[PDB]
């Protein structure tokens, strides 16, 4: 941490110190996980405001943080092919239209994140303040975990989350000696894409938080 | 006159209390407590 507020370019102030980077479970040893907390500190005028409950950020944190896991670890493979850079035939670029196939899933679900929990909920909370209710509109700020897909409600929309990032690192592993085994990959992947477009609108008649997700995620296609 | 005698200095340290954060109608009832523990966080700060 002390070494990555250096290459910030924004902060080095007495706000961007008592970021404790620290831990809570030691992991034993190609999944999605890598679980790590990031709490923020203060003091006591400003203690008695700001909740030591609203640990609601650490929940929407490690979200957050294995979404980059993604757009890094695809780029990587983005960025291996480059490399083997003569070699063109069907079985190369063949290959190649699946990355381009994944990552646009994930560009997008992140452009949505990119959307709510940042620029929408923020405009409420900043021009809806401007001493009880500061307890209550903070309250209500934070309570972007509901836009974010971690509300227990629509959990298993976040569930199939899971199988499309699961299936994103195993095309990592593999790095045309075995392009069969990676073949059923990609289908596997392009199946599960296609019965989340279902799961959502299904999920329509039950939020207008969701409405937008089906815009984002169906554009000029079924 | 010998109620309100009583009245006026049966409530006399009851005010200083309230002159520290500085039925019934409940419109006000909840206000007070509230209008208080301010002015006893600014005396710690």
């Amino acid at each position: 941490l002390s070494k990555a507020l250096q290459c910030s370019l924004h902060g080095d102030t007495p706000h961007a110190s008592n970021l404790s980077l620290a831990l809570k479970y030691l992991p034993e040893v190609p999944d999605v996980l890598s679980c790590l907390e990031l709490r923020y500190k203060v003091d006591w005028p400003l203690n008695i405001v700001i909740t030591e409950g609203c640990s609601k950020y650490s929940g929407v944190f490690s979200f957050l943080l294995q979404l980059k896991l993604m757009m890094w670890a695809l780029k990587d493979v983005c960025f291996h092919l480059k490399r083997t850079a003569m070699a063109g035939s069907v079985q190369f670029r063949q290959l190649q239209l699946f990355k381009h196939e994944m990552q646009h899933f994930v560009k997008v679900i992140q452009g949505y994140i990119a959307n709510q929990i940042l620029h929408v909920t923020w405009c409420e909370f900043r021009a809806r303040l401007a001493l009880e209710e500061i307890q209550r509109a903070h309250a209500e700020y934070l309570h972007a975990v509901f836009r974010g897909l971690l509300t227990e409600k629509a959990a298993p929309v976040m569930n199939v989350i899971h199988s499309i990032f699961s299936l994103v690192l195993k095309f990592r592993s593999q790095l045309h000696p075995n392009f069969a085994l990676m073949q059923q990959s990609y289908n596997t992947f392009k199946y599960y894409s296609h019965f989340l477009f279902k799961v959502v609108t299904k999920l329509v008649n039950r939020q207008p938080h969701l409405e937008d997700f089906l815009l984002r995620i169906n554009f000029n296609n079924y | 006159p010998v109620l309100l005698s009583l009245l006026k200095t049966s409530c006399e340290p009851y005010t200083r209390f309230i002159h520290d954060w500085v039925v019934f109608l409940k419109h006000i009832a909840h206000d007070i407590y509230v209008c208080g523990k301010t002015i006893n966080l600014l005396k710690l700060c």
